[PDB]
This record gives structure tokens, sequence and C-alpha cells, in this order.
């Protein structure tokens, strides 16, 4: 039924439909104007340490891609309980194709049973995984894999043995059907120790990916580079935003890799091919809130923009100008997503109370009678001589 | 309603007789059901709509319309002259 | 009245249009012409050719064609 | 009231004995969903005045302990039953309060 | 739910009239073996006064 | 580095309460400069907020058209001088300040006791002159607002005095690029660069709402939770979920029929039930066999 | 809270879509600015796809008509200009028309580049009566409304098509104001008419995104003597007269000119430049 496949091409986002789940967060540097930050420090909230999350789940990327006018399908498993049905409904109202979502009545959404060993030190040793970790090879929807022209997945699917096998099967099936494989690293929290075990885990899927997106911190971690720059210093020196030469990324390259995207948030995006390499500057002075400080929406928007631009013109993956345009578009998408999330969540003052930016930037009247800004009774005046 | 008024007069030999008949019908409407008129429903507009509807042409009753976009009670539209 | 007079005052013609003796866009429909005017592609009084798909209803001087271009294949332009 | 307890304090509490369900909050100061979960757990602790115990462990200060607990991200809650026979529940993401109430009232 | 659940005259016949200010309300022209006829295309509800059918 | 750059090509401080700045922005594609210029001009002239004194309270005055013995200016002149004080603040609310001095001498803008969130732009601005040692206590009211408005003070909150822009052809018509210049005049409460940045941010905040979700899209911070509460409520007093909240994704359908329905803007079960067989027949790749199998599938539900 | 909603939508045909949108509550003066910016964006900042050039193969002899084709070449170009397309293409692609013979040639008979679609396949192009193969080579571009004409291909006798990139046929905005005393509120209405290559909701979102992208770059950061006259000065007559010939009368103007321009004026030498500095140093 190839004549029913419309435009834009369908994108399959394989993984988990988590709700506000952050894999990890690393210290980061962003382009910023510090005269403004000094002047606006009483009205604009900033983190004491700038730490940026690489992104979120595959469901978040599917939702973000749909918001850009692209066609996105989410392939995963959800439980039939209230939380799983709520997540499925939320994915449905975001124009994400959920026909590839498997509903399991024997599983609990976002809950796993852990057998804690109480003899030595504390280990958890997961026994029964959650609903979005039990997608079997037989539950993979192959119709959506035939229709889709790009396959998206993250490293969170490689943490469980059975889910890793399912991910490998889905990647191989998609490659057989002539799809472009997009690997979004988004390195999980436990994988930031023992680089060698991370390489052992991700080496098989790394060689099956046509496009790979990693952060600057992830690229440094995988290349064995120690962070030489300074963090949380009020300047924008070029050493914080360095475009590594292709020889630095040479060890990570393989035969079927087309593009490698190295993102530093929405401040800067670096692209690498066999013939071309370059970077595009962006903007990261977006409204930030204690509820939105991890900057995961920016990463989701960047990845969604990259996927959109690569899918709409798949024959220009080696064109340098189109790669520059794609990087700029991804920067813009991340900026817009971060702005929207900041507006939606609001500032801290289901028990969840939030105040708007207008209320956050509202000060006290300073009408305390003891205060020096009120007409006290004439008994106590304290005039100052001219 | 201006188009309807012109249409109703295409079948009237004398317009003064038309006005008198409309006024008499409106007076009957008000006498029979006093409380239904004077606010959002006007008797003369009701007579005109009924006379248009009697020809088989559908019209809202008494040409009574409101603004769906009023931002709650108490807010009055400020006309832009 | 002044607005209508300026609106319906047509092209500059003759010596007021060209400096020298001469020895314009074609629009499928009026909406295309108005859209081109909105995008500053043409002026309010710049001449243009509009395809007409109704009967001849343009007020003009009752005059024979200036020039008839008759082709040997049968088509002629008046 | 949620109290910040180190890894060794949590070891002492687990290896000890308690008559009330224990909820351990794995969080970091750089995560907004962690603050939203903190508000949710504050309301929950208001709901359960003394019949439950809610504690918070900072992941950045206890990264090795968090890795030993198979904490794959944030926010993460651990529901420890007072009975040693039953197993602990690990919840990933910003789950609603009703899920916590159901867990405590059904499998705790 | 919606998913679970004499010939018409030549359209040009009324169209040539319609373009010349002929209006037929609530009726349609139908042609049969006997000849042309005018039939109510819907339910002509009774009003207080006479209803306009054709002009 | 950037292909499109902006820079301040001139900055000038004519006085303490008149700043000037000219900015450039090139290269722009044809037509972009006009849009940027008009939107930026309207934002600078209408959307930038300022902080002003709005209410001053006296104690021994019959009416604002009277004099004070020993003060050279009448109450009206004092109020007019107070209306000309330029303040700066990033916060909202009705802050209050104090003027409490003893003469003789000059009462300048540096004699105002401001709350920590409000600052004086020009210390030398004149309020009144005391000729003899009299008492003078004035209570002020200060707030940040847009546009313009105990004696009330007619406060004009607009801090941008004037704006201008110009558009110039970049050069050869490769893409008929353009050069944009922007001139800004402020009263010193914020620099022209700050005005430019604030105008850009205000315009973005004005255009960003259209990129949210349309009104009445999610069931009513975290849109997921109210629907979860609805599901919890439905779990008691079992009545199942409405067809409007059930989508055709969870109905087992052949992929061709799913795509045909999706391209016809059919998303939920209520839309599928309210559809007619004839309309679905009017869609291609949807034969009578498809109609009967879809009816059978729906009957199975 | 500030929210938006679509209050009306229609599809009269496949190349005529209508939509009406709302935005409220707004403060005084905001609705007009938003409407003006949105109308400009809708009318000229949205990208459209059109046939911009046509090449006629099969040796048409470069005449006004082709044997066997009912429509003339100019008529064919006019028909081609009316075809509504949508795409995401970057750069310029090529499309081809190659119909065997007699019948009607419509938009459906166009072989398209990968990203290009056709809004209406029933749009007429040409009518063929005799069994003659017609081959037309179409050039397809994607540009903004406020854009212009690119580099012209003067070669190979290809007839241009004066395409107007206006996917949004028309746009309007209106303001409704309400208030009860000191507090006021206004509502923005936006009407969008599109040619079917885009929905009015898509046009609204694209216009908003284009405006935001136009105002992002302003937030970018980067990586790190009038009354002392010449006559009162004791100057040599040669230097004094040269200054007047170059219209210099006051010491302020003398200091306004660099030493480069002083030598340029006629009858001025290096010795005079040194002499000027010494006298100024002595006063
Ligand atoms: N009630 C009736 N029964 C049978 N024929 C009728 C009739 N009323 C009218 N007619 C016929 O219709 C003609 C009037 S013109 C009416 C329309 C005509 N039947 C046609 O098709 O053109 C008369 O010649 C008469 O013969």
């Amino acid at each position: 039924i190839s004549h029913t496949y419309g435009w834009p091409p369908l994108v399959c986002c394989f993984g988990s439909a988590q709700h506000a789940f952050v894999p990890s967060g690393r210290p980061a540097n962003r382009l910023l104007d510090y005269e403004r930050q000094e002047r606006m420090k009483d009205a604009v909230w900033a983190p004491e340490k700038y730490i940026r999350a690489p992104g979120g789940c595959a469901g978040g990327v599917a939702i973000a891609l749909a918001s850009l006018g692209g066609k996105a399908a989410f392939m995963g498993k959800l439980g039939d309980d209230d939380f799983g049905q709520a997540m499925l409904y939320y994915l449905n109202v975001c124009q994400v194709q959920t026909r590839s979502v498997k509903i399991d009545s024997k599983r609990v959404t976002a809950c796993s049973t852990m057998k804690i060993s109480k003899r030595g030190r504390l280990k958890s040793t997961c026994v029964k995984p959650c609903a979005e970790d039990s997608l079997s090879k037989s539950e993979i929807n192959v119709d959506v894999l035939k229709e889709a022209k790009m396959f998206y997945f993250t490293t969170h699917s490689l943490l469980d043995k059975k889910m890793m096998s399912t991910t490998l099967q889905a990647i191989k099936i998609s490659k057989q059907l002539g799809n472009v494989i997009f690997y979004d690293l988004n390195l999980p929290l436990p994988l930031w120790q023992s680089l060698e075990e991370t390489k052992s885990l991700i080496q098989e899927v790394w060689d099956l990916a046509d496009v790979i997106e990693v952060t600057k911190q992830e690229l440094e971690f995988l290349c064995g580079i120690e962070p030489t720059e300074e963090f949380d210093t009020k300047n924008n020196d070029s050493s914080k935003f360095v475009h590594y030469e292709p020889e630095t990324v040479e060890p990570l390259w393989h035969e079927n890799l087309k593009i490698l995207f190295v993102t530093n948030g929405t401040s800067k995006i670096h692209y690498y091919t066999k013939e071309h390499n370059g970077a595009v500057l962006g903007m990261e002075d977006v409204p930030i809130t204690p509820f939105t400080r991890d900057m995961s929406a920016s990463g989701d928007g960047i990845v969604a923009g990259l996927i959109r631009m690569l899918t709409v013109q798949p024959d220009l993956m080696n064109d340098k100008g189109y790669l520059e345009r794609t990087a700029r578009y991804a920067i813009e998408c991340g900026v817009v997503d971060q702005w929207l999330l900041a507006q939606t969540r609001g500032y801290p003052p289901n028990g969840i109370r939030s105040i708007t930016e207008r209320e956050y930037r509202t000060s006290k009247p300073y009408d305390e009678p003891d205060g020096p800004y009120v007409m006290k009774p004439v008994e106590e005046r304290e005039y100052r001589k001219l | 309603m201006t188009m309807d008024i012109e249409r109703l007069l295409l079948s009237e030999d004398n317009r003064f007789e038309f006005v008198n008949s409309v006024a008499a019908e409106a007076t009957e409407y008000v006498e029979k059901n006093r409380d239904e008129y004077g606010g959002t429903k006007k008797a003369i507009f009701h007579v005109l709509s009924n006379r248009v509807n009697d020809l088989g042409f559908d019209r809202p009753e008494a040409y009574a319309e409101s603004d769906p976009y009023k931002p709650g009670p108490g807010y009055l539209k400020e006309y832009y002259t | 009245l002044i607005g209508l007079y300026v609106l319906t005052s047509g092209t500059r013609r003759g010596i007021c249009a060209n400096r020298y003796n001469p020895c314009e866009p074609f629009f499928c429909n009026s909406y295309d012409a108005i859209g081109a005017y909105r995008q500053k592609r043409i002026n309010l009084d710049s001449p243009l050719w509009l395809r007409w798909q109704l009967d001849q209803r343009v007020i003009a001087s009752k005059e024979v064609p200036i020039e008839v271009h008759y082709e040997s294949f049968g088509n002629y332009h008046e | 009231l949620v109290r910040k307890l180190s890894a060794q304090e949590l070891q002492d509490l687990v290896k000890g004995e308690r008559k009330v369900p224990l909820i351990v909050d794995f969080y970091a100061t750089w995560c907004g969903p962690c603050i939203l979960m903190a508000q949710e757990l504050e309301m929950l602790a208001v709901e359960y005045e003394s019949n439950a115990m809610i504690v918070k462990v900072d992941t950045d200060d206890e990264y090795e302990f968090a890795r030993d607990m198979q904490v794959r991200g944030l926010p993460t809650l651990f529901f420890i039953s007072p009975d040693p026979s039953k197993d602990a529940i690990r919840t990933e993401g910003l789950i609603p309060l009703q899920m916590m109430r159901d867990i405590i009232d059904n499998d705790m | 739910f919606p998913l679970f659940q004499l010939e018409s005259a030549d359209p040009d016949f009324y169209k040539i009239g319609y373009v010349r200010r002929v209006r037929a309300y609530g009726v349609e022209f139908k042609e049969g073996p006997d000849g042309f006829g005018i039939y109510a295309s819907k339910d002509i509800e009774p009003r207080r006064r006479a209803r306009v059918i054709m002009e | 580095t950037r292909t499109l750059q902006w820079k301040c090509v001139e900055s000038r401080r004519d006085s303490k309460r008149l700043y000037y700045g000219r900015f450039i922005l090139s290269p722009l594609m044809k037509g972009q400069a006009d849009t940027i210029g008009i939107a930026m001009r309207r934002a600078l002239l209408g959307e930038i907020e300022g902080t002003c004194i709005t209410r001053a309270k006296f104690e021994n005055i019959p009416h604002d058209y009277s004099n004070i013995v020993g003060i050279q200016e009448s109450v009206h002149e004092i109020l007019m001088n107070l209306n000309e004080i330029v303040l700066k603040s990033n916060l909202y609310g009705t802050r209050n300040a104090l003027i409490c001095v003893q003469g003789p001498g000059y009462i300048t803008a540096r004699d105002i006791i401001l709350p920590p969130s409000v600052e004086i732009v020009d210390n030398t601005q004149h309020i009144a002159t005391l000729t003899e040692p009299i008492n003078l206590c004035i209570g002020l009211k200060i707030e940040r607002n847009r546009g313009y408005s105990s004696y009330p003070i007619d406060a004009v909150f607009m801090p941008v005095q004037n704006a201008n822009h110009s558009i110039h052809s970049y050069g050869n018509g490769n893409e008929k690029q353009e050069i944009l210049f922007i001139e800004i005049w402020t009263n010193g409460s914020l620099t022209p660069k700050e005005a430019l940045h604030e105008a850009s941010r205000n315009l973005i905040n004005l255009f960003i709402p259209f990129l949210h979700v349309e009104e009445e899209t999610f069931y009513l911070t975290l849109p997921l939770f109210p629907f979860h509460n609805k599901l919890v409520n439905l779990r008691q007093k079992k009545k199942e979920l409405a067809f409007q909240y059930i989508f055709i994704d969870q109905l087992e359908l052949p992929p061709r029929i799913y795509n045909c329905l999706k391209k016809s803007n059919i998303h939920t079960l209520l839309d599928l039930l309210n559809n007619s067989q004839e309309d679905l027949i009017k869609m291609e790749h949807f034969h009578i066999e498809d109609v009967k199998k879809l009816l059978d599938i729906l009957e199975k539900k």
C-alpha cells in the first residue's frame, strides 16, 4: 500500500512514553549577555549552576515532531491502568500515531518491582519490569516500520536485556525496509561511570545508525576528553564553545554514518560529515523557571527540528548549506519549545502550585509602618537636613 | 431586516396600510404576552420576522442576536466610532 | 469622491508613459492581480492584462481594432 | 515534612525496623520535575501525618549509592514496605498522588 | 449513529430560468412518462398566510 | 561568524535623561526589513513599560491650587515637578517612597527615599526650593505600567521618546537583500539597546501564544493530571469512557483504512460514529468491502 | 490566561479554505500590533510552491500554436500558472509532462520531484485531439511572497511563468473591545484564506514562527577653539592663504583635518606641516 503513504514521511519514535523524566544532566556553558543578567537579576531567575539535560523520552520527541507539522508514530508499550491510559490519551491528542503502541493488561505503567538485597550494601535487582520495558519482538508493529522513512530510538531502551533485544530487532527490520536510522544518545544516569561499559553497550547500535545526535558533554565522554574549560563564569570566551576537528570525532565514525550532530543546547550546533563540517550559532537566553531548569524541552525541540529537516529533504544530507539551514531550524525549534514550557509550567510560589512570570516579578508594597517608606506619626519623623 | 422590510413592501399596494397593520399586530403581541417583549425581543421585530417566516423564508425570531464573545458578566462592548 | 477618482484614474499613456516613441504582466484572475499589488509587485495605476472569462462588458470607445494579427494557421488576434 | 538523609542514614533506616511505609525520594537540585515531585510529596506527607515516612536523598551527593539502587533518572521514588517479605516499588517520572496512595494502600 | 444506519428534470431547465430571476422555493421539477410536473422537494409546512412557491 | 548580524553603530548620551542609539541589521531578505521595522516601531512606542510617580500625599494643603509659606513653588508646580521624575524598576506593584526634609535648600530627586527595587535616573531633577526652615513631608506612590494614567499625578509610563528606522538596498540583486537601521531615543530609564532587547522579547511574547495548544484541547501546569483524575472518578461508578475520548488508533484496523481515515481528519470514535457510509464511499481506496469490514469491526467493539 | 481558538472553518473547494481565529484577553493596543504583524507575515513571509519556468520539447517551431493542441502556448502557460502545489523542497527541482496523445492534460499528468504534491489534480492544462506526444519541462521553486525573480535562464528558449507565491489568498484582522469601568479588555480576530496548499491553522502557526524567527536575532550574543581664529595666530603668509583657499577659518577646523588632507590641498608642503605644529605647541 505504498500509494497510501502521504507527505511528510512518517517517523517512528521507538522507546518509552515517560512523563517529565530526565535521563541525566551535565555542567554546561551557554551564550549569555551578562550586563543584562546583572541588571535583571532581581526579575529574571537563573540557576546557580547551569546544568543541561540532553533531552527526554522518545514520546517527548514524537510529541515535539508532531507540533512542527511532521508525521510521527510512537512504538512502545503502556499499561492499561489509569496512568497508562492517560499517557496514551495525551499522545493521541498531540497528533502522535499510537497504532504502534501495545497495551498490556498484565503490566503496570511506570512501576517496577525490585528485590532489594539487605545482606550487604543496597542493590535493587529489578525483577518485574514496568510496562514500557516489556515490548516483545512479536509486538513490534511492522506496518509502521514499512511506512516510516526514518527510525528514531534512544539509549534508554538498551538498559533492559529484553528491551535491548527488541530495539535491535526493530533497528534491523527498519534497516531492511530502507529507513534512515537516527540514534539519539541521551546517555542515561548510570552510564556516566565506566566509559568502557557504555561503549560495550552502545557499540552495536552505534554502527547501525545513519544520523547520530550527541551533546558536547556526551561527545567528550565518548572520546575520552576531560573538560578543560571553566563553568559558571560571567563571560562568553570561545574556549567554552570549541568546534572539534574531524580528527577528534574520527574514532567514533563508521562506514554507514552520514551526519553527526553535536549540540551545546540552543547556543551552538556542530555538524560533521565525511566532506563537510561546521557549526551554527544560536540563542539560549530564553525564560527559565525552577520547573524548567533542566532544558530538556530545548533538546527535544532540537532533535525534532533535525528530524523534520532531514526527512523533508532526505537527498540533501550531504549538502552543506542544507545542513546549516537544518541546524538553524533546530536551534529555533528548541528555543520555541523552551519558551513554551516556561510559559506553561510557571514559577513555584496533585499538590502543585505555580505562579506566573507576572506574579514572580511582583514585589511587596514595602508599606510596613516600621519601614522607612511610610509617613510615621509626627512623634517619630527623623527629618534629614538639606 | 432591511432586505426583509423591502421584500414585504413588494406585495403591499399602500405602505401606510402596511405600517398600520404591523403596528396593530405588534400591539396584539404585546397585549397577549406583555412580559416577553421590551428586552431582547421587540414586538415589531417579531412581527416582521413572522411575516417573513410566513412566506417560507427562515429567519431568527425577532432578529434577536447577542455576542458570544462577551468576556463574562459586567463587560460592555465599547463601540469604536 | 477623490479616493474613487484616484482609484479609477488609469495608466499614464503616450508621452507621459515613455520618454521615447516605442518604435506588462498577465494575470489569470483579478485576485492574482490584487495579491501582486499587496506584495508591492505592481502599482495602483501600472498597466496589466487581465484574462476575462465573461462576456464583453467593458465600457470603451466604439472603435475597430487598431491592428489585427492574422496567422496562416487560422488564429487571428484583434 | 521530607528530610534529607545521606546514604549511610538510609542504610541505617532500612536495616532497622519500622511500622510505617517508607518513601525515598531520589532528586537533584537541577531538576524542575524534582521540585514538582517535592511539592507532591509535601502534600502527601500532609495527608499521612504520622503513618508514613518520606525522605529525600540527593543523587549528586550519592551518585554511587543511586547507581547501586538502579536509579535510571529523575525524579525517582522508592516505596519500601515495612514488612521485609514484600518487595520495593521503584516509580520513574512525575506520577500523580493517586498512584502513591494506591501503592501505599494496596501493595505496602 | 449515522454510520450504523418519475425522474428529476434536466438541471438546465431550471438553470436557464434561475439565471433570469426565476425562483422556485421548496419544489423540484420532475419529468415522467405523462409529462412535466412540479412536486414538493420537502415538507411544505403550513404557515399563517400563503407561502411563495414560484416567482 | 553569523551570516545575519546586528550591531550598535552609534551610542550617544545627549543628557542625563536623553539617550540615543542607532543599530544595524543586515543582510535581510527583501520584505523582512519592512516587517521587522514596523513591528519594532510599534513595540517600542506602545509595548515598553516604565516606572513613574502616580500619587503624592500632602498634609497641610486645602487644595492643589494653593501655596505654602516659605516654599517658592505652589502645590501645582510641586506636582508638575514630581510628574517629571524619571524612575527605573523591573518589578510591578504600587511601591511607596518618602520625601521628608527640612529647609532651607533645594529639594532634588536625590532626596527621595526609594524602596530597594526603584532607582533614580537623574539626581539633579528639581522638585521644590525651601527658603526658610519649614517641615515638608510628602508620601509618594510608585508603580510600573504601560501607556499613561493624596493627589493623583498624571503619569506617562512610556520611556521611549521617539523611534525611527530606514531600509536600504544591500547591493546587486542576487536575492535583493536589504539593510535595516533602527534609531531609538529613551529617557535614560533604560538604554536604547535595552529598549531594543525588551521590544524583541515583548514581540516574541505577543506572537508565542499562537504556538500553544488551541483552547479546549486537553481535558480540564500539567495537562495530563486532570484526565487522570477523570479516569479515577470514572473507575468508581463504572460508566466507561466517552467515544470522544477514544481514538481510532486503539481500534484494530487495517493500515490502509487507518491512513484513509486519518487523511480525512477522522481521529476519535465519536467522529467515526457520526460519519456516514456515503461520505466514506466518496473517499478513494475505501470500497464496499472496506465499509462492511469496518462495520463488523465496530460491531465487535 | 492568553489563549487562542479557531471559531470558524470551511472548505468551499479543494483550492479555497477559510478559517477564523480568536485571541483573548489582550491589553489596549496589543491586538492591533499583533494583527498588523500577522497579516504582513501571512501575506508575504509564508513560502509557496509554484511552476516558475516551462520548456517545450518536440520542436514546437517557437510559434504561437502547436499542431494538435487546442490551447495556444500562451494559453498553456496561463493554465500552468494556476496549478497549486505544496512541498518542502530546498533549491530548485524539475517536473515533467509527457502525455501520449488525445485527451485532456491535467495536473495529474505531472511527474513531480520527491517533495512536491498537487492540491487539485483536476486543474486543466491542455487539450490534445490528434495522437501527438507533448513534452513539457517544468521548473518548480519555493519562495516567499515578498521575494523576487532569481537569475534568469536566458538559454534553451524556455518560457518563464510569472508566479506569485501567495499560498494565503487574503488575510484580515479585527478588534472587539470590552470594559466595565477602569479595567478594559480587547479581542483579536484573524481571518485567513488559503488556496488549499495550507490550512488556515497551519498558516497561522507558520506566520507566528516566521515572526519569532525574524525577532530572535536581536537577542543574539557573540563569543568573546571656536573663537580662536587663524588670523590672530602669527602664521606665514603662504600658509595663511592656503588655508583660506581650502575654506579653513578657525582653529577648530584646522584641528578637524588630519595631516593627510593638509598635504593634499594645492601649494602645501611638508615644511609647512611641521611649522604649523610648532606654533600650536607654543600657544
Ligand atoms: N391532471 C391532469 N391529468 C392528466 N393530464 C393533465 C393534467 N393536468 C394537465 N394535464 C396535461 O398537461 C398539459 C398542461 S402543460 C402541463 C405540463 C405538461 N404535462 C408537460 O409535460 O409539458 C395539458 O395539455 C394537459 O393535457
